């Protein structure tokens, strides 16, 4: 029912700031909240934020914390991450997730297919 | 921040029996927990959250239990396609942290 | 057949105070004397029917709602009264029959980062009527221009959340609220109790 | 009406160690004007329902205004413990009324850093409720008494809240009022319209 | 650092007269900024802070008003007593930088 | 309210410190910070430090980094600001200022009469 699209993969300067979105289809928007999930190429996952638009509530990871801004467009219905001042070990794979009112905000019900993003010279 | 490990790091089955995963935390979390399971190269997929309830769609055969602080999953039955990486996740307090992940392979 | 009121009161998810939900009870025998087993101060209020007696009757009907509130607005589900539950979440008629049942759940909806999963309606055009549900997220148009779906000014979201955390006081925890409603009509009585 | 904005649109707010107390009677209040305050900020109600607040009547309302932390403002609620709960600013159990709480990055923030406001750190014992303690002598953790020098085991109680528009959001300055009410013998003057 | 502009450097009126001065920031100072008057060869006296507060003391007279990169100061009704020179003094960001200082003067 | 007293006029060869008194009179003298000002004859005003004698931070110009210090005395309730390098372009009026803990820290409320520096041969 529920499914979620995300952007092609991206190569960046170490000195710079990448936008990756996530449109998502089926179902009542306002009813969302979405995460976000980076996985390392050789490691396992890592949280970075959890944003609740209809609540307007935000919450990132400490580590990463101003750095990454994530922001919701309910004209598009489309969720943005914004990372700034890339570095070396940034270079991951990077998921969006949705989680509903009824069963829980926190957790992860749909995943995106994920986007490949570089970092090097 | 509460740090997730599992164990074992490394477990070897085979088709038609019962395995069993354990994941603990540093500290209490009450019974807030969530496994996933995530095949080479693709995107995770929810399985189990409230450490007792199962998402809609996933088999039957799967189930977890626990408290605090000590939580297990199970597949009573081993099928071909249960071979992935399996990961912990607590939503408890802010930096909700997932797992080393352990991974399942097969005996020869 | 004893009644599965086990489910209805042993679940893990309680609904939110304005989509409450609503479970019917028949053809079986519903003994009263196993919900003792609650939380050790569980407030069983009883409407035109006495507790201890509800063993031996044959209720036409039984409906069963549940929901979780906060604690100081766990007064507020009592025929007649007002508020902002009683108003915009959950009414009760005047000639109420029934039982209220509220237990302290502060172990098990309560997140030390917080719980937002339960919502309740903060602003509605008029006060509801007895047993009716109103789920809709209509902007809120608490002035004279037309809101026309932007949350400016005097233009309200109808919904806050009870961001519940286990160190809030007593008056703020989450309090679970499960109420049984009675009936009698010319059907002959399915529900008889031991 | 009541004079609510002299106290919601001073330009400056008291520090939390001097907080402000307002009294407030004879005056006809509306409080869903306290609803445009901003987009997303805390409206805590205790023991009353907000939604009916402009159809009771009270003797007398105290207003309490002061700026504190973003992460320390869930620390001004009944029944709660921390810095400023016990050192600053201590609620009673048997509370009624209303916290409104709301962020002011943009109104008490210097790129300098903003020194103005001061919180107590080191008291003797805890604070009972509503109760102001501005005193400033130095404080003897140890044994050996310094007699007003700031070395070993002698520092000054008050401590400033520096401030600045770059810090995250549980560092930004936040406004608080607090108003409480109370019944008593004498007839209600401070009703809604 | 942060530039401030005065507008007019030189100016004249009359007793009477309703009289303005603006001062500009060459980047955003937020609400910050402060109103000096000084006469010839005596110590400034501050006038307005916050850029709308009224410092104690001061005659009702003066009217500050702005909310960023542009600032202006009012007298309705001019007196001899305020024949001096007025300067800005922004308080954002460190090295507060004073105005060139507009001096107002009769009409002869 | 308050009443400020400065020293008198100084005359100082270029090879030298200066060091200038201002004392202050009114109220509790722990609640008050120190600013220090110069207008030399020939143009306007120009801000140099400020001190919180009671938190004990201090705050100088980038312009006078290295050359000027600004220090307190609580039982004489006097402040001091000591010039060092003086040179000819130098030569200026000095004002002190204090502010306020209730009002503002960074704005000058009372102000001191001056004292005249000329730095020559």
């Amino acid at each position: 029912q529920v499914q979620l699209v995300q952007s092609g993969a991206e190569v960046k300067k170490p000195g710079s700031s990448v936008k990756v979105s996530c449109k998502a289809s089926g179902g009542t928007f306002s009813s969302y909240s979405f995460i976000w999930v980076r996985q390392a190429p050789g490691q396992g996952l890592e949280w970075m934020g959890r944003i609740i638009p209809i609540l307007g509530i935000a919450n990132y990871a400490q580590k990463f914390q101003g750095r990454v801004t994530i922001t919701a467009d309910k004209s598009t219905t489309t969720a943005y991450m914004e990372l700034s001042s890339l570095r070396s070990e940034d270079t991951a794979v990077y998921y969006c997730a949705r989680g509903t009112e009824y069963g829980d905000y926190d957790v992860s019900h749909d995943w995106g297919q994920g986007t490949l993003v570089t970092v090097s010279s | 921040d509460i740090q997730m490990t599992q164990s074992p790091s490394t477990l070897s089955a085979s088709v038609g029996d019962r395995v069993t995963i354990t994941c603990r935390a540093s500290q209490s979390i009450s019974s807030w927990l969530a496994w996933y399971q995530q095949k080479p190269g693709k995107a995770p997929k929810l399985l189990i959250y409230k450490a007792s309830s199962l998402e809609s769609g996933v088999p039957s055969r799967f189930s977890g239990s626990g408290s605090g602080t000590e939580f297990t999953l199970t597949i009573s039955s081993l099928q071909p396609d249960d071979f992935a990486t399996y990961y912990c996740q607590q939503y408890n307090s802010y930096s909700h942290t997932f797992g080393q992940g352990t991974k399942l392979e097969i005996k020869r | 057949n004893l009644c599965p009121f086990d489910e209805v009161f042993n679940a893990t998810r309680f609904a939110s105070v304005y989509a409450w939900n609503r479970k019917r009870i028949s053809n079986c025998v519903a003994d009263y004397s196993v919900l003792y087993n609650l939380a050790p101060f569980f407030t069983f209020k009883c409407y035109g029917v006495s507790p201890t007696k509800l063993n031996d009757l044959c209720f036409t009907n039984v409906y069963a709602d549940s929901f979780v509130i906060r604690g100081d607005e766990v007064r507020q589900i009592a025929p007649g009264q007002t508020g902002n539950i009683a108003d915009y979440n959950y009414k009760l008629p005047d000639d109420f029959t029934g039982c209220v049942i509220a237990w302290n759940s502060n172990k098990l909806d309560s997140k030390v980062s917080g719980n937002y999963n339960y919502l309740y309606r903060l602003f509605r055009k008029s006060n509801l009527k007895p047993f009716e549900r109103d789920i809709s997220t209509e902007i809120y148009q608490a002035g004279n221009k037309p809101c026309n779906g932007v949350a400016g000014f005097n233009c309200y979201f109808p919904l806050r959340s009870y961001s519940f955390r286990p160190t809030y006081g007593v008056g703020h925890q989450p309090y679970r609220v499960v109420v049984l409603s009675f009936e009698l009509l010319h059907a002959p009585a399915t529900v008889c109790g031991p």
